[PDB]
RNA sequence: UUAAUUGGAUUCAACGCCGGGAACCUCACCGGGGGCGACGGCAGGAUGAAGGCCAGGCUGAAGGUCUUGCCGGACGCGCCGAG
């Protein structure tokens, strides 16, 4: 399974497994937008602090274009391996494709840290 | 488009208080009443037969 | 001098007589001039309407009144006497309004 | 998400911003014109 | 040749609205004044595009209290009678009068046995 | 008679009666147009509006309808129970 085009850094099971708990924070105490349209609007706007993408979305092109925009933007971006998994993160039944987190909420420690292990993979 | 128009004037501006039927109100000095619904509560406002 | 003039206004005629007589007992209570009550007329709302709900039968009609009775009360400036007026209990049914001419 | 094309790093756009609510709004590009749908708003080419 | 108030059809033609209306009886002179319906708006709106030829569409209307002025002589109108479009073919006689004059909605009655 | 003149009322006790005022409204008639149908289940959802919107055509006109494409940033097509 060779990754999709899009992907710029590969993301540790851990790292991986703290963006999600990181996005179910988000929703119960703070904001996260739930789709790709609102996720390009926010970091657009620039009230994203972290994206979260997927990984198995079969048509690349509704996350080709997250990670050159966030690392345009100064947003850091992080990938999960399935879109079911985001979606149970973020609390709505429809596979999320991506997430983008406004307001960390209680999940700021873990964001400011999971940016940081953000920082370093594309390093 | 579901809103009525508003009308100031006519049968359909003034509509009885207790029924809402558009025909008979009565409107001396503010009842807004329809005739009907008036035999029932002029006792309760006072109104006395003589 | 100033005058003072209370209208006292009231469907029930008990009710008004019993307002008009706190007023006059408290007046020489006061020691102040107190001209008597004059009763103005009294103003008789009439309403006519028929009775049958329907259209049907022989027309009938149904003549329904109210009697609303009015007083006046005039008293000369003394703030005792006018501070004493505040603390009646006044019925519900009786509407007193007081203004004050020169 | 369409409406957003990336090329060497930086985002193109397929339509303009309507300037009377900021961004976030899209707006019809009838090739004539640029012509704003959400208060009917029209800037002809 | 037609002749309204001692002036002809084009002459009407050049007179301003006050003016026209001027010639007009009281009540249509002051349903001018009064101003006309926006729904007569666009009416007008309407048959001016058609008497520049580029409003093709055979026009209706419901605006039976439309007063005809000598501006929409020479034109078919599509008047709603309340149930269906009766068509009118204004000729120069009909300035100074409404539109619902010439919208027949009531029917012939005649007289059979009694019942 | 009318597409329609909406219906009730039949002597005493139906016929300036319900209608106690019909240009709209009253309105229940007729013609035409437009919007729905609470709340549950089936299915969908958000991948984005369900609602409005320029330029028009139809449409009396009404983004109602469609060409066109936007928003709108949020869950509501269709069928069944039931409203």
């Amino acid at each position: 399974m060779a990754k999709p085009s899009y992907v710029k850094f590969e993301v540790p099971k851990e790292l991986a497994e703290k963006a999600l708990q990181a996005v179910e924070i988000a929703r119960d105490t703070g904001k996260i937008r739930k789709g790709t349209n609102e996720t390009t609007k926010a970091v657009e706007r620039g009230q994203a602090k972290l994206v979260i993408i997927a990984e198995d979305v079969d048509p690349e092109e509704i996350v080709a274009h997250l990670p050159p925009l966030c690392e345009e933007k100064e947003i850091p971006y992080i990938y999960v391996p399935s879109k079911k998994e985001l979606g149970a993160a973020a609390g709505i039944e429809v596979a999320a494709a991506s997430v983008a987190i406004i307001e960390p909420g209680k999940a700021r420690d873990l964001v400011e840290e999971i940016a940081m292990k953000v920082k370093e993979l594309m390093k | 488009y579901n809103k009525r128009k508003p009308r100031k004037f006519g049968k359909g501006a003034r509509r009885c208080i207790r029924c809402g039927q558009y025909g008979p109100i009565i409107r001396i000095q503010g009842l807004m009443l329809c005739r009907h619904c008036f035999r029932e509560v002029a006792p309760k406002l006072g109104f006395r037969k003589y | 001098m100033q005058k003072a003039r209370i209208k006292i206004a009231s469907t029930n005629v008990r009710s008004l007589d019993e307002v008009a007589n706190q007023i006059k007992q408290i007046a020489e209570r006061t020691g102040v001039r107190m001209s008597g009550p004059i009763p103005l007329p009294t103003k008789r709302i009439r309403i006519t309407t028929r009775k049958s709900p329907d259209g049907e039968g022989s027309a009938t009609f149904d003549r329904w009144e109210l009697r609303v009775h009015k007083r006046l009360i005039d008293i000369e400036a003394d703030e005792r006497a006018m501070r004493q007026i505040m603390r009646i209990r006044v019925p519900e049914d009786v509407t007193i309004e007081i203004e004050l001419i020169s | 998400w369409k409406l957003y094309e990336i090329k060497d790093g930086k985002v193109i756009r397929k339509n303009k911003f309507c300037p009377r609510c900021g961004p976030g709004v899209f707006m019809a590009d009838h090739g004539d014109r640029w012509a704003c749908g959400k208060c009917g708003y029209t800037e002809w080419k | 040749e037609f002749r309204y108030r001692g002036y002809t059809l084009e002459q009407l033609m050049n007179m301003s609205l006050e003016e026209l209306a001027r010639l007009f009886p009281a009540r249509q002179r002051r349903s001018l004044k009064r101003g006309l319906t926006p729904e007569q708006k666009k009416l007008l709106r309407k048959i001016r595009l058609a008497k520049k030829g580029k409003y093709k569409k055979p026009i209706r209307t419901h605006c039976r209290d439309m007063i005809i002025l000598p501006e929409m002589v020479g034109l078919t109108i599509y008047v709603h009678n309340g149930k269906e479009f009766v068509p009118v073919e204004i000729k120069p006689e009909m300035i100074g009068h409404y539109l619902g004059e010439f919208a027949p909605t009531r029917k012939k009655v005649e007289h059979g046995a009694p019942g």
